[PDB]
RNA sequence: GUGAACAGCCUCUAGUUGAUAGAAUAAUGUAGAUAAGGGAAGUCGGCAAAAUAGAUCCGUAACUUCGGGAUAAGGAUUGGCUCUAAGGGUCGGCGAUCAACUU
RNA sequence: AGCUUAUCACCCCGGAAUUGGUUUAUCCGGAGAUGGGGUCUUAUGGCUGGAAGAGGCCAGCACCUUUGCUGGCUCCGGUGC
RNA sequence: UUCAAAUGAGAACUUUGAAGACUGAAGUGGGGAAAGGUUCCACGUCAACAGCAGUUGGACGUGGGUUAGUCGAUCCUAAGA
């Protein structure tokens, strides 16, 4: 006998690849009398032709592996093939920090714990650099206003 | 029997194929549950009338 | 193709009504002289242009 | 294979760490090598040597960078215990166990502390002056 | 497709006389997340377009359902 | 709270299971906040005989029953033949499978 | 998934399992690979092969159209595991809370 | 399909050096900035209608069918060179 | 590449199942343009062809099959004729 267009059909009704469908070899005639969808919907759910679940790809080691790089390992120069800049652009340090600056300042301008014309001197400096993070603009503006009130 | 379970298993498996049948679809006769309730030590005489 | 003209896909069709082997009832005619079909053709043997 | 055959031949030999126990046991050795006068063959020109690892680096600063490192540490793990001569190699078949004794009860009393000492005022002579 | 709030213009399409047919939808609904109710929805099968009304309480809604005119044939789930 | 019911009739009438020995393996195997042994006032499993019933304060999932099951099912030798599934939400039973003569 | 990466290696979905077969394992070949000690004595000719190779750090000459040469050259390292520090956002008149991989 | 939603752009008030606002990238302002309020394009997203009645995942039950019919679920989120 | 069964006079090569592998998303996948023109699909089916074989086939014999106000041509003009 020749099953081949039953498989076909099966796959297709189905919805899944051939490489999926299971045609039971003992109902031979039984498939082979079918050349139709509605009797292929009939071996389906008789249970003569079945569906064959997803072969696994499993994803606990990668998610150990990520976890432990989280953890902070697999990470030194024997694991480096790539440079720092291909692995993390500097100009994208750079954004984040500049952004984070430039925010930072607006709220306190808002907030009123400094004034325009300091706000205004800080924006050019952090605009270059002297200013490495929060903390070292943080520590700048005290200094700044405790000097301004000592005056 | 322990190692037995496990030789009998890795013939069973091949796993990293394609994704063993499940027993919802299938069908077993009657007879192999036979075998293998007498070999648990349980009686088929509820079954039997089934 | 896909996207032919009618006068191609006529001479096509004259092409399919040709191609068929000869009938066995002109075998049986009173002096016959053909035997088969010499005008005969396939899509992979020859081309039709 | 290819690996072995051509790190380990004999013309690329190195220096048999019993020797280098030897050498680090006594003062005047040390001092020898650390001393070091001016070769214009040897690859730091003399200087720049360092005795665990029986190696001329170019610099101080390619001194520094090899002593924080676990190639180092390797050799420095390595040359704690006694040397493993034929003595052990024997005293291990049943031959000259009272020899091999000796030399032990030798290393643990005397030999021992001694080198211990010479590589701590190697160590820190190397970080100050480095 | 449509929908509508006022009751007025539903009814007038119900008397529009170019409306054949109409249905009643009813679903099960959860409110806000909290307890089960009975959604309605009539719609009204106009030339260009479906219009449809949506009744949250029952009791408007069979009222409606009474205040439809009887010509309209009506289709139930 | 939340409750989860399991039924046993099919196989405890054909004299292959006992749901005693099954609370008997829940009971212990039930981990909370880390390993065995953390049941305090947060479970209860109780059986009657035909339904045994979970009753869980703490966290605690149908898929984690049936992962419960199905392990004891194992562990008897019976997961070739039976299979946990749910007839209704938080309602499930054990039955055979399609074995014909 | 590894990794700078649509590279190379393995896998999921989908597809294929097509290319005349069987038995032995001689020489000569075709495609590869290893070799003590010596290391270009070979040969027209170091042809071919080998060696080097990624990333971090140090360091880098003559000459120069001053832009380059330059990855010049030459050197120290690279695993795994457990940790430390630093690098942010949202709300509250310093705290509460949340989150990523980079060193 | 209905309602709503945006960078740029524009309008009203007001009149700026102790010059200010501001992009990752430095340009803008008495030819009227910053600030306050408002207008517009509706690509794009959100809600609703379409539309759950569909589809998907399960559980069954007729077993004599070359179509046999019922029940449940289909939810809420998070993150980024 | 292999194992069993089925079919058949006959199976290393066909069908199903059971295994083992491969392409490895810049595919041995899913779709299209030019060109081809029924090679698509089904039923029978082995004389010749498929550099071995053949129960199989893009072969042989007979049929079926391509549905548009919204996809295209059609219309516009480009270099040009
Ligand atoms: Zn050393």
């Amino acid at each position: 006998a020749n099953l081949r267009t039953q498989k076909r059909l099966a796959a297709s009704v189905v919805g899944v690849g051939k490489r999926k469908v299971w045609l039971d070899p003992n109902e031979t005639s039984e498939i082979a009398q079918a050349n139709s969808r509605n009797a292929i919907r009939k071996l389906v759910k008789n249970g003569t032709i079945v569906k064959k679940a997803v072969t696994v790809h499993s994803k606990s080691r990668t998610r150990a592996h990520a976890q432990s790089k989280r953890e902070g390992r697999h990470s030194g120069y024997g694991k480096r093939k790539g440079t720092r800049e291909a692995r993390l652009p500097s100009q994208v340090v750079w954004i984040r920090r500049l952004r984070v600056l430039r925010r930072l300042l607006a709220k306190y301008r808002d907030a009123g714990k400094i004034d325009k014309h300091l706000y205004h001197v800080l924006y050019k400096e952090s605009k270059g650099n002297a200013f490495k993070h929060k903390r070292a603009l943080v520590e700048h503006i005290i200094q700044a206003k405790a000097d301004a009130q000592r005056e | 029997r322990q190692k037995t379970m496990i030789a009998e298993a890795r013939n069973r498996k091949s796993l990293k194929n394609k994704a063993i049948m499940p027993r919802s679809k299938l069908t077993k006769s009657f007879g192999k549950m036979e075998e293998h309730m007498s070999t648990l030590g349980h009686d088929m005489s509820a079954l039997q009338d089934k | 193709a896909a996207q032919k003209s009618f006068r191609i896909k006529q001479k096509m069709a004259k092409a399919k009504k040709q191609n068929r082997p000869l009938p066995q009832w002109i075998r049986l005619r009173t002096n016959n002289t053909i035997r088969y079909n010499a005008k005969r053709r396939n899509w992979r043997r020859t081309k039709m242009n | 294979g290819r690996y072995s055959v051509k790190r380990y031949k004999t013309k690329r030999r190195t220096r048999d760490l019993d020797l280098i126990y030897n050498d680090l046991s006594t003062k005047e050795s040390v001092q020898k090598l650390l001393n070091q006068p001016l070769d214009e063959t040897k690859p730091g020109l003399g200087q720049h040597y360092c005795i665990h690892c029986a190696k001329y680096m170019e610099t101080a600063i390619a001194l520094k960078t090899h002593l924080k490192g676990k190639v180092h540490k390797r050799r420095v793990k390595e040359l704690r215990g006694v040397p493993y001569t034929q003595e052990v190699s024997d005293a291990a078949a049943g031959y000259n166990l009272n020899k091999f004794l000796n030399r032990v009860q030798e290393i643990t009393q005397s030999v021992g502390p001694e080198k211990e000492s010479n590589e701590a005022l190697l160590k820190e002579h190397l970080d100050s002056t480095l | 497709a449509r929908e509508i709030t006022d009751i007025k213009q539903f009814l007038e399409l119900t008397r529009r006389a170019d409306v054949k047919t109409a249905t009643v939808k009813i679903n099960k609904k959860l409110n806000k997340a909290g307890k089960p109710f009975r959604q309605t929805k009539f719609k009204v099968r106009g030339s260009s377009s479906l219009y449809t009304l949506v009744i949250n309480d029952a009791g408007k809604a069979k009222k409606l359902i009474q205040s439809l005119p009887p010509t309209l044939k009506v289709n139930r789930l | 709270a939340k409750t989860f019911t399991v039924d046993v009739s099919s196989p405890t009438e054909n004299g292959v299971f006992d749901p005693a020995s099954y609370a008997k393996y829940l009971i212990d195997h039930i981990k909370v906040e880390g390993a065995v042994g953390n049941l305090g006032n947060a479970v209860t499993v109780t059986e009657d005989g035909t339904v045994v019933t979970v009753v869980s304060t703490a966290k605690f999932s149908g898929k984690y029953l049936k992962y419960l099951t199905k392990k004891y099912l194992k562990k008897n030798q019976l997961r070739d033949w039976i299979r946990f599934v749910s007839t209704k939400t938080n309602e499930y039973r054990l039955a055979f499978y399609q074995v014909t003569p």
